[PDB]
């Protein structure tokens, strides 16, 4: 396979992702790039691991998260690798799907469905281990036929060093409080962005937004209000805000999982 | 693979899926090799187990860097005079995965009598991912022996017993043609069959586990109870050739 692409779909937080196809397959890819140190002890051991782990999880055949299908260590330098990831394409993503969804909803069955998609797609990451941490309407593709996919879920740490080097482009309203350090960086980061994805698909703007860290952290505690210590005008069915808030506890102890939240009334 | 919960054999299934994507060709000597015979494969094998053995390696590493030298093998045409260079980096990529702190270019050098060199090794290590697609993360015996031990009323020093014996089982194997045709799966459950009943025959009211265990494993496994039979044998039959590595000198 070697692959050819066949359009630019997008330049966002892990470089310049081309639409591919497969020349064996037809089938069309979404292939992505990052560069490597080149070590003296070869391939960094970090990415190894975790490209693997990734590799892997497709054998799961899953259906809310996007294959990585193939990898390719293309170019090479005594500083460098490039590694080219080649993931399973799937042509839109959550926005466009809430773009061209006319007024005003709609509807609550179908954003049932989306939400019980994407909380079974990041279960089967978090029990594999794998903590999305960025994770946006974007990184949530969506078929023809409403299989929601998580895209772009574990290349945190192998864009580390490409990130390094030196962007930052930081699109922050989506991320967990937490990842403002301290400290982690844990498994429930994804249930915070779970929530604020869950407002805004009765809402229609990112609750939470521009600004920096201080002005972000900021616009959080407006709506769920500041977390006395030691702590350091809905739209849907009364049910639906229940979970909702369980999701924005602003704790990560006691904040919502995954499963907890898909064995929820409203579901 | 840690669930949130106890409600989340779903694990087992898993595995088996994941071995199923890291298959070699039973066929590779006849179709892709043309120098590469099985009598080298067994020398290059038993220099990476000596080596592990050496290093004190994480057990996982010899049948992990064995499932890569025979998938490359699957893929590509190499030199008999390239095979010790391929595993040396098949060593290199399996402790990586699987080690808190692998071998170092260097010392794997060492171990060839630096007849091969790092940069040599740098280079087929990015050849060998590359051609396996970074599907690195295969299984092991070790996997599923662990797995079927948890499965087992054998007491812990039961099982340490047990663990020590097919562990050995193993490695025999892996430096056979039989790694090849048989799954890590099969192999694993070969290797605790072999080991339970073995241990039973000498402790009669112990490791009673060993009764029906092929169709017991055969179910777990979802393979052919004869096939794990016919596999258990070709293991008895492969420790017995062990008292001639032991005097073939």
């Amino acid at each position: 396979s070697r692959y050819e692409p066949v359009a630019e779909i997008g330049v966002g937080a892990y470089g310049t992702v081309y639409k591919a196809r497969d020349p064996h397959s037809g089938h069309f890819v979404a292939l992505k790039s990052v560069r490597v140190p080149n070590g003296e002890e070869g391939l960094p051991i970090s990415t190894v691991r975790e490209v693997a782990l990734l590799r892997r999880l497709e054998a799961f055949e899953h259906p809310n998260v996007v294959r990585l299908m193939d990898v390719c260590a293309t170019s090479r330098t005594d500083r460098e690798i490039k590694v080219t990831l080649v993931f399973e394409h799937v042509d839109q993503d959550l926005r466009t799907y809430l773009d061209k969804a006319p007024p005003p909803g709609l509807p609550a069955e179908t954003i049932k469905d989306l939400m019980r998609q994407f909380l079974r797609g990041l279960d089967f990451l978090h029990a594999n281990c794998i903590v999305h941490r960025d994770l946006k309407p974007e990184n949530i593709l969506v078929t023809s036929g409403g299989t929601v996919k998580l895209a772009d879920f574990g290349l945190a740490r192998i864009y580390s060093y490409q990130m390094a080097l030196d962007p930052v482009v930081v699109t922050l309203w989506y991320r967990a409080p937490e990842v403002l350090l301290q400290s982690t960086y844990a498994t429930p980061v994804d249930m915070w962005s779970v929530g604020c994805i869950f407002a805004e698909m009765f809402r229609r703007k990112p609750l939470f937004c521009g600004n920096s860290e201080a002005d972000q952290l900021g616009k959080i505690f407006d709506l769920i209000g500041l977390p006395p210590e030691d702590d350091w005008v809905p739209e849907m069915e009364e049910s639906g805000a229940q979970l909702l808030l369980e999701m924005l506890t602003f704790n990560p102890h006691k904040r919502i999982s995954a499963f907890r939240a898909l064995q929820h009334s409203y579901l | 693979l840690c669930c949130e919960v106890e409600t989340i054999d779903r694990v087992l299934r898993a595995m088996l899926k994941a071995e199923e994507t890291c298959a070699p060709s039973v066929s590779y000597f006849k179709c892709v090799q043309k120098e590469v015979l099985p009598s080298m494969r067994k020398i290059v094998a038993t220099w990476m187990l000596e080596v592990c053995e050496e290093q004190k390696c994480e057990e996982e590493v010899f049948p992990l860097a064995m499932n890569y030298l025979d998938r490359f093998l699957s893929l590509e045409p190499v030199k008999k005079s390239r095979l010790q260079l391929l595993g040396a980096t098949c060593m290199f990529v399996a402790s990586k995965m699987k080690e808190t702190i692998p071998l170092t270019a260097e010392k794997l050098c060492i171990y060839t009598d630096n007849s091969i060199r790092p940069e040599e090794l740098l280079q087929m290590e990015l050849l060998l991912v590359n051609k396996l697609k970074w599907n690195l993360a295969a299984m092991t015996p070790h996997d599923f022996i662990e797995h079927f031990l948890s499965k087992m009323p054998e007491a812990e020093e039961n099982k340490q017993i047990i663990r020590k014996h097919a562990q050995t089982f193993v490695a025999l194997c892996a430096t056979d043609v039989k790694f090849i045709s048989n799954p890590p799966s099969m192999v694993a459950a070969g290797s605790v069959v072999a080991a339970v009943q073995g241990l039973n025959l000498r402790s009669p009211n112990n490791f009673l586990s060993y009764y029906r265990l092929t169709r017991f494993l055969s179910r777990v496994i979802k393979c052919d109870p004869d096939c794990l039979r016919a596999c258990q044998e070709q293991i008895e039959a492969l420790l017995e050739s062990s008292l001639r590595q032991a005097q073939q000198n």
